């Protein structure tokens, strides 16, 4: 074994954050507001195309810290170069598909890991490993406040015109889970036009009245809404899953993974962090 | 037969395993049920007892019809007869895990939670139904979850709040692991079962019951009157989920984890939920 990692992230708050080195090229000592260090690694990655040191940081980034503390193993953090949590394509109308954002990078051995929130579903299962689901959510949709739809069931959503934009992310779990279903071909028909590059991207354009519903993972929406109180969530969950830590098949540290993430959800560890990232006030 | 056909064992929990009396006259099941057998016992004093044909039904045992289906096996059935879920006891497992860890089933098919002490010693599916450490009261307490300072502290509090579990199960031995105070002051308010805690919530003598969170929303979901109601679901304690456990190693493991993910992702497994979980009581 090599013991030594490259881990693959991507932004993503509350579950990673990137933010600029110092000008010496540390990070900067910050804590929590309940007291607690931040722990903050570097992570290599574009920022706009050269790649530069940043500090990154946040839920995932604690776990990975307690995964490599637990397991005795060393790692070098780095942010996906397109951007993207990982879809399978077709190459040039061949016959190869190929795995796009960190999906492509762990297959293709540029990680050994990725640390994300990282959806488990089964066409990623088919070639990759993911760990016991590290957190349990699902996917849920955006609005900015005073915008009125029921949910995915909606008929500005089920019977879709340019007159209500909505989308997700390009490259996604949530655009394998409508291009999944034939079901849903009407839908994807409208979203294709629409999808954006960044969950960030798509939030804003959102609260600049740009695209009028983004359907995404409650674990970062409800975030963002509890934020940005002229944002809101609407509908619920309309399906449920989970994040997993990514490994490929032969990774030797996959039982040790899975065993490490269930004793933090019995010990309150998993507890501690989603206090401290993932939960927060509801507005008023 | 031979390779394909495989040693399944259950437990008996409604609503995900409802096990019911075969026909006398025709010895058959019917309808949603397959055959599944039980060592019943000649008396409580004693290791003898005989197998009879049952019928079991319910959500675990739909997910097992569609597994057969999709990864092509067939099985014989059967009802653990000692212990429950899985207890380590003298350093040997009970209950369903036991039956697997040495090697008289195959797969055990159940209310069956994933955890790190058996995952040691079995390999756990994906899981198939969410579930964690979850908290019911009556409709107006005000509370969020176990690690609300109302639980962990309750003399911060006027008046102190009266809650408890089930005890001797997987519940008190990680509230005890984790909450050394809130643990012995909740003894006090033990629960003898769940409806012995429903209705000491309904009629105001226990102001919450903490619980597994699969089965508190199935009994809120179906409350006279929608009374009773669950947290919210992002502050369910220790998330997990009901997990199908396979040996060691098992060659089964991969082709079962791609057919549940494969059901989750068609809403096979949604209509199983409405089918058998979910309730009339919406909030
Ligand atoms: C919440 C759950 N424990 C209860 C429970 C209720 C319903 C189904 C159950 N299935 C199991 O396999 C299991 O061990 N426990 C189950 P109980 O053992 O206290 O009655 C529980 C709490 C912490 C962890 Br660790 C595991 C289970």
């Amino acid at each position: 074994m090599s013991t030594r990692l490259k881990i693959v992230t991507i932004h993503q708050e509350p579950f990673v954050y990137v933010k600029p080195t110092m000008s010496d090229g540390t990070c900067k000592e910050e804590f929590t507001v309940n007291g607690d260090p931040v722990k903050k690694v570097i992570c290599t990655g574009p920022n706009d195309r050269h790649t530069v040191p940043q500090c990154c940081y946040g839920f995932c980034i604690d776990l990975l810290i307690k995964l490599a503390r637990t397991m005795n193993f060393t790692y070098e953090v780095h942010l996906v170069a397109d951007g993207k949590f990982g879809t399978q394509e077709r190459v040039n109308n061949s016959n190869k598909k190929e795995w796009n954002g960190m999906m492509g990078e762990l297959l293709s051995g540029q990680a050994d890991m990725i640390v994300a929130p990282l959806t488990i579903n089964n066409e990623r299962a088919q070639y990759i490993e993911f760990s016991k689901p590290f957190k349990y959510q699902g996917l849920t949709i955006l609005v900015k406040k005073g915008t009125r739809i029921t949910g995915i069931n909606d008929p500005r959503l089920r019977n879709p015109s340019d007159k209500f934009i909505y989308a997700t992310v390009k490259q996604s779990s949530v655009d394998i889970y409508f291009r999944r279903q034939v079901e849903l071909s009407t839908m994807y028909r409208h979203m294709e036009k629409h999808n954006y590059e960044s969950a960030a991207e798509a939030i804003q354009a959102v609260r600049d009245n740009k695209l009028h519903a983004f359907i995404w993972d409650s674990a970062v929406l409800e975030f963002e809404a509890s934020q940005k109180c002229d944002l809101v969530t609407t509908g619920e969950l309309f399906f449920r899953s989970g994040f997993g830590i990514g490994m490929r098949k032969d990774s030797p540290w996959k039982q040790n993974v899975s065993l490490s993430i269930l004793k933090s959800h019995e010990n309150g560890f998993m507890e501690d962090l989603d206090k401290t990232w993932v939960r927060y006030q509801e507005c008023d | 037969s031979d390779d394909n056909h495989l040693s399944i064992v259950t437990l008996e929990e409604a609503p995900f395993v409802i096990v019911e009396d075969i026909d006398p006259l025709t010895e058959t099941c019917v309808r949603n049920t397959v055959p599944c057998r039980k060592f019943v016992k000649i008396n409580n004093s004693t290791n003898e007892g005989m197998n009879v044909k049952k019928c079991c039904k319910g959500f675990c045992i739909d997910i097992l019809k569609k597994l057969s289906r999709t990864v092509k096996f067939t099985y014989d059935l059967y009802l653990v007869t000692n212990g429950k879920h899985g207890k380590k006891v003298n350093n040997v497992w009970n209950g369903m895990i036991g039956e697997v860890v040495y090697q008289r089933a195959v797969m055990a098919v159940g209310s069956l939670t994933i955890n790190e002490e058996r995952s040691e010693v079995v390999d756990f599916s994906v899981p198939f139904v969410e579930t964690g450490i979850s908290v019911m009261v009556s409709r107006g307490t005000q509370v969020t979850g176990l690690s609300d300072k109302k639980f962990q502290r309750p003399h911060d509090y006027s008046p102190p709040f009266r809650f408890g579990t089930v005890p001797n199960g997987s519940t008190e031995r990680n509230i005890r692991n984790n909450y050394p105070y809130m643990h012995q002051y909740m003894t006090r308010f033990n629960q003898r079962g769940v409806e012995d805690a429903l209705v000491s919530l309904k009629t105001g003598k226990l102001d919450a019951f903490i619980y597994d969170a699969a089965v508190l929303n199935y009994k809120a979901g179906r409350d006279e009157g929608c009374k009773l109601v669950t947290i919210g679901s992002g502050y369910i304690f220790a998330t997990t989920g009901y997990g199908i456990a396979l040996q060691k190693g098992s060659p089964w493991k991969r082709q079962i984890d791609l057919a549940l993910l494969q059901f989750v992702g068609d809403g096979e497994m949604e209509e199983l939920e409405t089918l058998w979980l979910t309730g009339i009581c919406h909030n």
